[PDB]
RNA sequence: GCCAGAACCAGCCCUACUGCAUUAUCCUGUCGGGGGUCAAAAUCCGGCGGGCAAGAAGUGCAAGAAGGGUCUUGGU
RNA sequence: UUAGGGAUAUGUGGCGUCAAAACUUAUGGGCUCAUUCUCGAUACGUAAAGGGUGUUGGUGGAUAUCCACCGGCCCCGAAAAUGGAUGACGCUUAAGCCCAAUUAGUGAUUGCCCAUUAUUCCUUUGGUAAGGGCGGAAACAAAGGAGAAAGUGUAGCCCUUCCGAUGU
RNA sequence: AUCGAAUCGCCACCUACAAGACUGGAGCUUGCUCCCUCGAAGGCGCCAAGUAUAUUCAUGAUCACAAGACA
């Protein structure tokens, strides 16, 4: 279910000069702009974001409208909203591109030998479970063959 | 066009593997008629081979009565001296889309005729197109991002059945029979789709752990 | 100083020890290690080593090489002048193996040095969906 | 009998696939002096500045086997295949197209819409 | 006296790296009078106490002696 | 505003396809729905009076509701003789109208596309053209080379420099 | 059988289907709280059949259509 724009609602910036940074709505200007501040991040000082560039998250600190910029740092510390976000899967996809957009050619090789490992293991586990149950196409056709040939 | 015996003996003298060219297949369900036609008219002219599918599901903005009158104003045009030499008024949704692409091409040169014969434009999904790869989509033309949802729209298969196009019900029984068939195929292999993903979660901890915290740095766990 | 043989104008990324990508020539897409640069602003000289990817001691220039961040820190023998490469001879077959085995000696004493020996056997190709203009190397 | 994938251990490609879009032109007609190449996955003007200076090839064939390079040294590359060469000179627009010029001539107009390979050499990194 | 590639000079064309001034109808501090609220923080107005909002401003001027072009010139 | 050619940058006009450019840009704001010559849309350039409880703003009165006015877009007013035209397709989270930006409350410059224009680099040609050199400096065989004319005009005496160039 | 050619991503995991005023599941204070599958990846492929002291590669000599091309 969609998450409403309210004072305290954590938004992630979509495609500004920030592109991935989370921020807390501290005031709503009108039908298309809010004030966004995250004291934990350096680039996230109290600025004005258009609501076409925000993405509301499921987390919402209990803070009031037009906060005092020091009770905001108190509000997201007691709520632990930044740490609950930091273990979601969508936040892991944000920090994963930051490795891909900073990877050297050697650690792109390490990702390729990691994926070819897991792929080699998942296809030999799939081998030694398809001998027991005839699931795959090689094993359905041979099971419906040896029973009458 | 079936291949002739000169084109069949050379595929036996030379042992020709079965070849398929690089063909991009667009699923045009819920697309803007002229925004999809302009994306296609540029890609065909950049040398893309494009099969277009499900043309009875294209949308045109406005009331169905509005877009049906604009076709009937188009059908009002004919060469009065000899209408066999006139504008030819195609009623199929698959042929409305070929025209709308063609009117965005340089139609009267050879480069714009090599690009309009690169487009195929079926309606429904025919049996040769079904199992040839995942269909693609044009996300800048998809009616849920391009039309304001309070405004009416017009399905092209419904505008065209009331101006001609006597094969509306044939397409509706060929696509009812497909989605019944393709959903029987998809309840099948659900113990093959779950077989791999319970083997790709089991491949972890059967693989060395120094290749897993590099597989968790890039988020591929 | 420009007429001196130690005058180079070569990039700071194409240092000795820097693992390269060949991009052209016979052994394109392979990963060879940059040994040194020939005098009078000469071309680079890369060995593979041949034990790993099949690239011998050969001349290549800087503009046909992507130099990456990964070094192996060679301090090996440099007795490859501008004249073993002049008009396999048993000299070049001996000069190969004497520098070949000095590479694997220096590959393995590197930290994460077995990961780099496998890195020299892989092949760089351009996949149908990847962007080499947005990559760090 | 087991699940063995296909692996693509062919010869590598060290080029980027592009398309000859056409030429520089206005409303008034073409300037065949310089050509326009849309390269795949290059879509921003910053992404075309990386490729400025790279070498560019249009591979085609003729009808007869005319004389290529290494005709005497390597008689296995003797082919009906020809090639025209060029350089990316500058970006063209915001959308990541390049403005290339071929060596000493222009690209044939038959090449419009056909495959052009742009390379990674001359290297800068 | 043919075709390519790189190198290095010079010239010319690109783009990186920024300083000097200016803030005040402004910043901050508390007591009011005002607001709304479950209570109250804010918007708002006013006292005199301090001030530097400091890659701080999209405000005035900028002189910061390169990395890339040159099948965009000549040369070795 | 125009010698024969390149490179860069513009102008008028543009950037959904035709058709180069916003691979349909913004991390800008509003307004607009129109059902048989089919809303609208590049000036010059070839429908009015009047009307609307369509929508969107304003102004002045009165007791959450009424009253008088004024504006924007849209509709009505609006009927012709080959089939027909915002140039065509189309567009309606505009690709329309009015404002505004330039990669976006991030930290200051110029988003980019097109000329017989501009700047600059070559070559030609002509000047109310402007300067220099022209007393062979020495020296040099074959088995470093040739030229050097006191000149309107040449295959121009030879160099350097500057400006102009279309036309019945 | 002329024929040398241009093309360079494979899959019996995509190759089913709707939806965007929603589309993981529920609560009731209907905009917030709560649950795990955490709601932003179709898998592979990119040179040992798989991350481990394993064994060919030159002389095709410094770019040239990749001189390869059954994945
Ligand atoms: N149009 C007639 C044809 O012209 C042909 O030549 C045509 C082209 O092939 C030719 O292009 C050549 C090209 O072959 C070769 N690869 C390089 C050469 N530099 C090009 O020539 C071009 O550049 C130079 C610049 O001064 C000029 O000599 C030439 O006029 C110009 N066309 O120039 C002509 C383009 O109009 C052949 N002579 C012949 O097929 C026939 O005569
Ligand atoms: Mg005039
Ligand atoms: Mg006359």
């Amino acid at each position: 279910k969609s998450h409403y724009i309210c004072a305290g609602r954590l938004v992630r910036i979509l495609r500004g000069p920030r592109q991935d940074r989370v921020g807390v709505i501290v005031d709503i200007v009108d039908a298309n702009r809010v004030l966004v501040e995250n004291p934990e991040d350096a680039k996230m000082w109290r600025h004005v974001q258009n609501l076409k560039n925000v993405e509301p998250l499921k987390y919402c600190v209990s803070v009031s409208r037009n906060c005092s910029a020091k009770a905001l740092k108190d509000a997201l510390a007691s709520s632990k909203a930044l740490e609950k976000y930091a273990k979601t899967r969508t936040a892991a996809r944000v920090e994963a591109k930051k490795a891909c957009a900073a990877s050297t050619d050697f650690e792109r090789y390490q990702l390729r030998v990691a994926r070819r490992s897991r792929a080699h293991w998942a296809r030999k586990v799939f081998d030694e479970k398809d001998a027991k149950t005839p699931v795959s196409w090689h094993k359905v056709a041979l099971k419906k063959m040896q029973k009458k040939a | 066009a079936f291949p002739s015996r000169k084109d069949a003996s050379r595929a036996q003298r030379k042992s020709a593997k079965k070849h398929r060219p690089e063909i991009i297949v667009i699923d045009l369900k819920d697309h803007v008629l002229g925004r999809a036609a302009a994306v296609v008219a540029k890609q065909l002219l950049l040398g893309k081979k494009i099969t277009v599918v499900r043309c009875e599901q294209l949308n045109i903005a406005g009331t169905e009565i509005r877009n049906k009158i604009k076709y009937l104003q188009y059908l009002r045009k004919r060469k009065l001296t000899n209408p066999t030499k006139g504008p030819f008024h195609h009623r199929a949704p698959s042929d409305v889309f070929v025209r709308t692409v063609r009117s965005m091409l340089p139609r009267y040169t050879k480069r714009g005729m090599k690009a309009l014969n690169s487009l195929v434009a079926y309606e429904g999904i025919p049996p040769n197109v079904v199992r040839t790869g995942g269909r693609v989509v044009i996300p800048r033309a998809q009616r849920h991002v391009c039309y304001r949802s309070e405004r009416p729209y017009t399905v092209l298969g419904n505008m065209c059945k009331h101006v001609g196009w006597k094969y509306s019900d044939v397409v509706a029984n060929l696509e009812k029979a497909r989605v019944e068939k393709a959903s029987r195929h998809h309840e099948k292999q659900a113990k093959l789709r779950e077989a791999w993903k319970a083997a790709r979660k089991e491949a972890l901890a059967k693989m060395p752990k120094h290749n897993v915290e590099v597989l968790k740095k890039f988020g591929y766990a | 100083s420009r007429k001196s043989p130690e005058y180079t104008t070569l990039r700071k990324s194409c240092a000795p020890g820097v693992i390269a990508i060949i991009l052209a020539g016979r052994f394109r897409g392979r990963r060879a290690v940059i040994l040194k640069q020939l005098p009078h602003n000469g071309p680079l000289v890369v060995s593979g080593p041949m034990k790993y990817n099949g690239v011998p001691i050969r001349r290549i220039d800087s503009r046909y090489v992507i130099a990456t961040s990964t070094k192996v820190d060679i301090s090996s023998v440099d007795t490859a002048p501008i004249t073993p490469e002049v008009f396999v001879s048993d000299a070049r077959a001996q000069l190969q193996k004497k520098i070949d085995a000095a590479l694997i000696a220096a590959i393995k004493k590197d930290a994460q040095g077995k990961e780099k020996a496998g890195y020299l056997r892989s092949v760089f190709t351009v996949k149908p969906g990847d962007a080499p203009h947005r990559w760090n190397w | 009998k087991t699940s063995r994938v296909n692996r693509n251990r062919k010869a590598p490609r060290l080029y980027m696939k592009g398309t000859l879009a056409g030429y520089t032109r206005g409303l008034h007609g073409q300037t065949k002096q310089t050509a326009l190449v849309r390269v795949e996955n290059v879509n921003t003007r910053e992404d075309a500045t990386w490729y400025v200076g790279k070498r560019v090839c249009y591979v085609y064939h003729g009808k007869k086997v005319k004389r290529c390079v290494r005709w005497s040294k390597a008689p296995a590359r003797r082919s009906t295949t020809r090639a025209l060469w060029g350089r990316v000179t500058r970006p063209h627009g915001n959308a990541g197209m390049m403005r290339v010029k071929f060596n000493g001539a222009s690209v044939p107009a038959s090449a419009i819409g056909r495959r052009i390979r742009v390379y990674l050499y001359p290297s800068q990194i």
